[PDB]
């Protein structure tokens, strides 16, 4: 019912098994093939790829005013090499 | 023909003499090989044609690509291959609308060179003030005549190239507005062999989407001693679609040109071709959607006047546009107003073709133009018709 | 016994949006040539004498017409709501009416440019991205967290006129 | 509505939703489902006024706007009687 | 059995949220003249089948318009004197449904509201089902061959 989730930097976070769900890498090596760890993964990446995780499944299939997503500039090139790992 | 043997790819150069090796591979692809010659440098070619695909590749690879001592070569490199002597037309009577258009012999590596020219202009550094020694007027003057090139291919990548110049270049602003207003000039009144105005007209459109508010003198003239009299080209079944979008946009700035361009319009009206007056008409059309009131307050009777004559047409296609125009919201709404100067017009020749014409198609619109006239101030109708019949009586009088 | 009728979904607009959609419309058909495969119908070909336009959108074997319709509860009054909109998809002889949101992401599949295979993939060792998105309309959804963080680091360009979009067309804003 | 809600000590998080009304009680309970330990041997945080058992987002002021799915609010959690706030702050940017 | 999906998606989606849920609607006529003027043409329009009806969400940019053909519906009247009954089937976002409302002419307003049809979904035709369901899959992030 909660997936834990270890930062390689040295912080855990967790999150909802359905919440989890909607990362396609995540849930290939857990259904199927508990702890995942996701190596050279810093902290504040991971926290924000979480909040990410938890923005899209509120505002999923729903088509509303949904707001944007703010990332900062400077906080760009890791949460992308985050994403195409995960994703 | 000297031998070319092929040099290490860049991607195997170190740091060290790259752009020497990129240097000297931009001497080596700046000959002539023709290719008209049906089977000769069989071998000279690709190898041209392989330096030229990892060419296109150097410069999107990497950033640090170029450099100021290289701009020389590229140049040079570009210019000994697009500033060609453009061949001789095929046949002299070429129809662009029905004969097949006239294909490139060069075009395998001409397609290249364009790509690399435009991968250059669009290089993420391209310090134009570097360029600006270097492309200068003369290089531009040459350009404007590649336009009158024959294979369609060739103009669309053509068009590029100049409008990335004009937004990036800011000292020859002056230089290629002048010279656009220039080479349109000859093709109003002279031979006119210009075959990529219909691309040309294309640039025009985005300039004036910048004329910064008010006008100029400057771009005053142009409507009234270009724009306008383009109408009276020989081949505007083609270029009427990019010539009509640039006059609402330009008349959409200022309002106050709406009265010179309608006269203006109305001065050069077709007169014996029947698919000219048909996309003119659509011209107008187009007007009404955007003119104010009170500037309809000064062309109530020459612009109805030339509509009330295109009505009794010998053609259904120019009956048929005309009669649409009882059928727009905006253009009802205005007619509501002055109804009293616009049906003493109209009414005498929509009354005439009423029991005329044969096709019932074109009699049952004009039922419907007539009805609408009675949803109005109808006792001038009824002032009208009473009146109306007694001119039709006084015609009686003509039959007695 | 009552007669037989079709109903529609009609989305009441104010007659400067329209015609700033026919200019934009018309702008992007033939100035720019960025949509050539468009077409643009003009009111005379449409038996109900409502319709003020019609644009048919090829989507692969697939098509999209959105019509637009000239004056409904006008006459006196005023031209607050002159106008109206209607957005509808037909497959052999098959259709159904698309909310804007989803009319808008269906246009942009066999249209503009949008970031390739490799983008993400160069991105990362700074081999430079091209081509990259220029239509934002597009992408109204949440979509992967790898578009997100991409839109971030090349904020992309904006059309000298902005591209035309279903969305800024059905719009009330005077409600809000 | 509902909002979102973030628990941080040591190096542990929570994420977490629940309904508007609800006071304390409903997030107690889920972290108690999730941390197998009794439940009133906790304390709330936030900023520095004192969270009580049935103190509501409401009462609190917490509204729906100031949790949204992209920065949630931050309450920490506790638990050997009582320990102190040990907010330990993310990483930073290398610089 | 993916009508019922749709169905279910009433909570979370847009096009049965904004439309479909217990929302007061009314005539939009003429609005200039006064009113026995308005209720004389509303009415004359009902029973002729010469015209055009509008209505409104009293708030919204949403409108639903009845055209006649000529350009399993229909506008009863006589049932509940005083009261006018709407049904119009209609297919949406590739769902088909049913749309009944009902306005009150001395007001010139009432309630509308949204239910799904049964029986009329197999007949149409499983194809166009199944490849508007695919064109709605696709996304064009990364889709591209270069």
């Amino acid at each position: 019912m909660y997936v834990k989730l270890i930062s390689s930097d040295g912080h855990e976070f967790i999150v909802k098994r359905e919440h989890a769900l909607t990362s396609g890498t995540i849930k290939a090596m857990l259904s199927g093939p508990n702890e995942v760890n996701f190596r050279e993964i810093p902290s504040h990446v991971l926290s924000k790829v979480c909040m990410y995780f938890t923005y899209k499944v509120r505002y999923t299939n729903s088509s509303t005013e949904i707001p944007e997503f703010p990332i900062a500039p400077e906080i760009a090139l890791e949460l992308l090499m985050a994403a195409n790992f995960l994703d | 023909q000297a031998e070319l043997h092929p040099l290490p790819q860049l991607k195997d150069a170190t740091s060290n003499e790259q752009q020497e090796l990129f240097c000297q591979k931009l001497q080596q692809c700046c000959i002539l090989f023709d290719f008209m010659d049906s089977v000769s440098d069989l071998k000279s070619k690709e190898i041209k044609r392989a330096t030229l695909n990892e060419l296109v590749e150097y410069v999107s690879t990497n950033r640090g690509v170029i450099v100021e001592s290289a701009y020389s070569d590229i140049v040079k490199m570009i210019s000994a291959n697009i500033f060609r002597t453009l061949p001789p037309s095929d046949n002299p009577d070429f129809d662009p609308e029905e004969d097949e258009p006239t294909l490139e012999a060069s075009w395998p590596h001409i397609q290249l060179v364009y790509e690399f020219f435009l991968r250059f202009l669009e290089s993420p550094d391209f310090q134009p003030s570097i360029a600006k020694r270097y492309i200068d007027q003369k290089f531009v003057q040459q350009l404007l005549e590649l336009f009158d090139s024959e294979d369609p291919r060739e103009r669309d990548f053509l068009k590029t190239v100049l409008h990335r110049i004009y937004g990036k270049f800011l000292g020859l602003r002056a230089f290629i507005r002048k010279q656009i207003n220039n080479i349109f000039l000859r093709f109003i009144y002279e031979t006119e062999h210009f075959n990529g105005v219909a691309e040309l007209l294309e640039i025009l459109g985005s300039i004036i989407n910048g004329f910064a508010l008010p006008l100029k003198a400057e771009h005053k003239q142009f409507l009234m001693k270009v724009l306008i009299p383009m109408h009276t080209a020989k081949g505007l079944a083609l270029f009427h679609a990019q010539l009509a979008y640039c006059v609402v946009q330009f008349l959409e700035k200022d309002t106050t040109l709406t009265e010179p361009v309608i006269r203006g319009l109305l001065k050069f009206w077709p007169k014996t071709c029947s698919q000219k007056e048909v996309m003119f008409l659509g011209e107008i059309e187009e007007i009404l959607d955007v003119i104010e009131p009170t500037q309809f307050k000064k062309i109530e009777e020459p612009l109805f006047k030339q509509i009330s004559k295109c009505v009794s047409s010998s053609h259904f296609q120019v009956a048929e546009r005309a009669l649409y125009f009882w059928n727009n919201e905006y253009i009802l709404s205005l007619i509501e107003e002055n109804i009293d100067k616009i049906l003493p017009i109209m009414f005498a020749s929509l009354y005439k073709i009423s029991k005329e014409h044969w096709n019932p198609t074109i009699v049952a619109l004009v039922y419907n133009v007539l009805k609408t006239l009675m949803e109005m101030n109808g006792k001038l109708f009824d002032d009208l018709t009473s009146s109306y019949k007694a001119e039709r009586q006084r015609e009686k009088k003509k039959e007695l | 016994m009552e007669n037989r009728w079709q109903v529609m979904i009609v989305w009441q607009v104010d007659r400067m949006r329209i015609n700033t959609w026919k200019r934009l419309v018309k702008h992007h058909m033939y100035i720019s040539r960025k949509a050539k495969d468009w077409f643009y119908r003009h009111h005379y070909e449409s038996t109900n004498p409502k319709i003020s336009s019609e644009v048919h959108i090829p989507l692969g074997d697939a098509k999209l017409v959105i019509t637009t319709y000239w004056g409904l509860h006008t006459g006196e009054r005023d031209w607050h709501l002159g106008q109206g909109v209607s957005i509808e998809w037909r497959k052999k002889r098959y259709s159904t009416q698309v909310d804007p949101d989803l009319a808008d992401q269906l246009i942009h599949l066999h249209y503009f440019d949008c970031f390739s295979e490799s983008a993400i993939r160069n991105t990362i060792l700074g081999r430079i991205v091209s081509p990259r998105c220029e239509y934002q309309a597009g992408h109204n959804k949440v979509g992967s967290l790898q578009y997100l963080a991409l839109a971030a680091l090349i904020k992309p360009k904006q059309i000298k006129p902005p591209l035309p979009s279903v969305r800024k067309l059905t719009e009330d804003r005077w409600n809000k | 509505m509902d909002v979102f809600l973030m628990i941080r000590r040591h190096k542990t998080t929570i994420f977490t939703d629940a309904k508007e009304s609800s006071t304390v009680f409903e997030l107690k309970r889920i972290v108690e489902g999730i941390l197998k330990r009794p439940p009133d041997e906790q304390r709330l945080y936030k900023d520095d006024q004192l969270l009580d058992d049935g103190k509501t987002l409401g009462e609190c002021g917490f509204t729906s706007q100031t949790a949204r799915p992209q920065a949630p609010a931050t309450v920490g959690l506790a638990f050997d009687t009582f320990e102190a706030l040990c907010i330990e702050p993310f990483s930073s940017p290398p610089e | 059995r993916v009508v019922p999906d749709q169905r279910s998606k009433f909570e979370n989606e847009e096009f049965f949220r904004k439309l479909s849920r217990e929302c007061e609607i009314k005539y939009t006529g003429f609005r200039d003249r006064p009113h026995e003027e308005r209720q004389a043409r509303f009415q004359n329009a009902c029973r002729d089948g010469r015209s055009e009806i509008a209505f409104v969400a009293t708030g919204t940019n949403l409108s639903l318009q009845f055209f006649p053909a000529s350009w399993r519906e229909y506008v009863d009247l006589e049932r509940e004197a005083g009261k006018v009954y709407l049904k119009a089937p209609m297919i949406l976002n590739g769902v088909c449904v049913i749309w009944k409302g009902w306005i009150d002419l001395q007001r010139l307003d009432g309630m509308g509201c949204l239910e799904f049809d049964e029986e009329r979904a197999q007949q149409e035709d499983a194809l166009a089902q199944q490849a508007f369901e695919e064109a709605r899959r696709r996304t064009r992030e990364f889709e591209d061959r270069d």
